[PDB]
């Protein structure tokens, strides 16, 4: 049983489409337990100045009961069967999923459909959640990492839709109407823009059947079955600096525009990020870590942590890094960081990519560790690539990557580009934009 | 702000702005600011009528 063989013997992912336009996909295994959910192509990016944070507001009511069954009833029924109900809303994607015994795959599918189609939107529950959401905005405001990434999007995509945060504005949350949420749901939670995904011990045909039974309400016009292409979001080389020397450590995020889901180069960018890696003060490896940047961080105590990232989207994306450091080590950290980025475009080695490729393989395999994560892969893949991509395909693609390819792709997206910068906390030591911009060439 | 590149550039600019008058004077009016009396070898016995400094 070799790695190759195990990859080929993995059960295939089955997909079928209903007449209403909804897609049903699932990967079958022999597990008494399973996860099934509906991945919707909706998010803050689809909102606008007036209904920003509606998709989030909805995510708060999607579990407070439907028309067929009020709050208590809905909750009791789900709880009493040992099932877990979770979900989330991002900028371009939303999801509501359930974990339970394969023995209930069908009852669950009915529950899901009831959630996405007949949300009660209890007028009173809405005012109750209005205050809850307002408390979460103050909680999240202390999450420097997330405040920093929000700011990164706020400036990198300023003037556009991707500039808004998922949770939305205070004004919006204070004034969103029962009608707005309703409108949101109707406008976005639509069959062709959704995906019923399930993984575990489930019958694809039994899944698709319960699907036909509950996911119905077909469309008449053509405007109801077309998936609206979103207007492009302009990337802008710039920086937003939120200074507060009262904060203990500083967060910094730098990034360049990325390609977008469908682009093959993403396989290389991920290998690239694998070379630089990530780090945090609890990595036993210490000064021996393969990641050069990580090694330097340890030697010179450059930061508390740092991480690379390649955040994709339909038509764009953010490729960069983020670090947390003491006010007095920001400059050296940024220096070494930008240094490693130059090394990438200019002097990557075969040994380097070899390691990074391996690291990347076990990374993709790790994202399929359980029913929920695999179910998440399916929902996302069909929603982003319009098809599931096997580990064997990925591996096929990953294997083709070499040093030269890394240098060329990185040079393409990084070298001499104007980055987007977001800095929060005690950032006096972080040099100006011009100096950082110069770190973008020669290495 | 860091001296470079803000003031390194600003200073090079200032240099060339003040270098034009300098060179214009130097190349187009070499003696505009000098006493013609200094084109005459020093004579310990004759004092110029109007002794004025630079
Ligand atoms: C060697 S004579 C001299 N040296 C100069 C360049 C000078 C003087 C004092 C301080 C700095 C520079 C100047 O103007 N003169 N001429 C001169 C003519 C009449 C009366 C006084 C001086």
């Amino acid at each position: 049983a070799t790695y190759a063989q195990t990859l080929q013997n993995i059960p295939e992912t089955n997909v079928t489409t209903l007449d209403n336009g909804l897609r049903v996909a699932s990967e079958e295994s022999s597990q008494p337990t399973c996860t099934v959910g509906v991945w919707i192509g909706a998010g803050s990016r689809y909102e606008n100045e007036k209904n920003n944070g509606a998709g989030y507001f909805v995510e708060h009511l999607a579990f407070k009961g439907t028309k067929k069954r009020p709050c208590a009833a809905f909750e009791k029924e789900v709880e009493s069967m040992g099932a877990h109900f979770n979900g989330y809303t991002s900028r371009e994607q939303t999801a509501f999923y359930i974990k339970a015994l394969s023995k209930d795959m069908p009852k669950v599918v009915e529950l899901l459909a009831d959630v996405v189609q007949n949300c009660a939107l209890e007028e009173s529950q809405i005012e109750k959640e209005r205050g809850v959401i307002l408390q979460e905005l103050k909680e999240m405001d202390n999450d420097m990492t997330n405040v920093t990434f929000d700011y990164l999007h706020a400036t990198a995509f300023q003037g556009t839709a991707l500039a808004r945060t998922v949770e939305g504005t205070t004004e919006n949350i204070k004034h969103l109407t029962r009608a707005d949420l309703a409108s949101y749901i109707d406008t976005h939670f639509k069959a062709p823009r959704m995906v019923l995904a399930a993984a575990g011990g489930i019958s694809h045909k039994e899944l698709v059947d319960a699907a036909r039974q509950h996911f119905s309400g077909v469309s008449f016009t053509y405007k109801e079955d077309a998936v609206p292409i979103l207007p492009r979001c302009r990337f802008t080389g710039s920086e937003i600096r939120a200074r507060d020397d009262a904060l203990p450590v500083a967060h910094v995020a730098l990034a360049v525009e990325g390609p977008g889901w469908a682009d093959p180069d993403n396989v290389v960018l991920h290998v690239a990020n694998a070379i630089i890696g990530r780090y945090d003060r609890t990595f036993g490896g210490g000064k021996h870590l393969s990641s050069r940047l990580a090694a330097l961080a340890v030697e010179h105590k450059l930061c508390h942590s740092f991480q690379t990232f390649n955040t994709s989207y339909s038509d764009t994306g953010l490729f960069g890094f983020h670090f947390v450091a003491d006010p007095l080590s920001i400059d050296d950290m940024m220096f070494c960081a930008q240094g490693e980025w130059m090394r990438l475009c200019t002097s990557t080695t075969e040994s380097e990519v070899k390691r990074a490729k391996n690291h990347l393989r076990s990374a993709m395999v790790a994202q399929l560790d359980g029913t929920t994560p695999v179910c998440e892969t399916i929902g996302s893949h069909l929603l982003n690539y319009g098809r599931r991509i096997s580990l064997e395909e990925w591996d096929s693609r990953i294997s083709a990557v070499d040093a030269r390819m890394v240098r060329d792709v990185c040079s393409k997206y990084i070298y001499d580009k104007c980055p987007a910068l977001a800095a929060v906390g005690p950032i006096e030591q972080l040099l100006d934009y011009n100096r950082i911009r110069s770190g973008m060439y020669w290495i | 702000i860091p001296f470079h590149p803000y003031y390194s550039f600003k200073d090079i600019l200032g240099l060339t702005l003040m270098l034009t008058p300098f060179l214009t004077l130097a190349l187009f009016s070499p003696n505009l600011l000098g006493d013609p009396e200094n084109f005459t070898p020093a004579n310990p016995l004759v004092t110029p009528p109007h002794i004025k400094p630079e």
